[PDB]
């Protein structure tokens, strides 16, 4: 990271104003969480929050949840699906290397879970500059 | 239609309040249930615990 950039995530089954779906984003300050219908017509972006413009649009939601500012630097994390819940893992570590991910030894403890109770299929990632 | 509801009738015409509530199936694990108890704790001693 270094950089931040990488501030959040999209899943769901279909993503495209049809199927349930869930949005994961992050701006530093908080977590905001939704599981919505959305379309992504122009593929969020931070486009520059001096300039800034929102993602999809509002629709038929189910679930919200907002809390704990979220933080060379590398950051790691574990997604899965079991059986309705939505499990979330990850872990921190400053590191030297440039190229890849390096060896040495990483253990993911664990972040709250979600009891969504829909499928995922693909995902994608939100970036900023 | 709409409302008649005068003072100056009996508890038939008087308006009423309702709620009706109901709730899904299981098709996926539960989000809302009844408070749960929470006893004081024991040391030192043989007892039962959940
Ligand atoms: C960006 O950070 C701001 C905080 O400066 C977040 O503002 C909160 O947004 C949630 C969701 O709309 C509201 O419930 C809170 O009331 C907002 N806080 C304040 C102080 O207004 C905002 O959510 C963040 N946005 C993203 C995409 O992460
Ligand atoms: C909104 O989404 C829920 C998801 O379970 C669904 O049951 C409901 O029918 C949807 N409503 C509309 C108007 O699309
Ligand atoms: C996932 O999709 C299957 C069909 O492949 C469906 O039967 C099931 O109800 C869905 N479950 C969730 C949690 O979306």
């Amino acid at each position: 990271e270094k950089s931040n950039i990488i501030r959040g995530w999209i899943f769901g089954t279909t993503l495209d104003s049809k199927t349930q779906s869930l949005l994961i984003v992050n701006n530093a300050t908080n977590v905001v969480i939704k599981v919505c219908e959305f379309q992504f017509c122009n593929d969020p972006f931070l486009g520059v929050e001096s300039e800034f413009r929102v993602y999809s649009s509002a629709n038929n939601c189910t679930f919200e949840y907002v809390s704990q500012p979220f933080l060379k630097n590398l950051r790691e994390f574990v997604f899965k699906n079991i059986d309705g819940y939505f499990k979330i893992y990850s872990k921190h570590t400053p590191i030297n290397l440039v190229r890849d991910l390096p060896q040495g030894f990483s253990a993911l403890e664990p972040l709250v879970d979600l009891p969504i109770g829909i499928n995922i299929t693909r995902f994608q990632t939100l970036l900023a500059l | 239609q709409s409302y008649g509801f005068q003072p100056t009738y009996g508890v038939g015409y008087q308006p009423y309040r309702v709620v009706v509530l109901s709730f899904e199936l299981l098709h996926a694990p539960a989000t809302v249930c009844g408070p749960k108890k929470s006893t004081n704790l024991v040391k030192n001693k043989c007892v039962n615990f959940n």
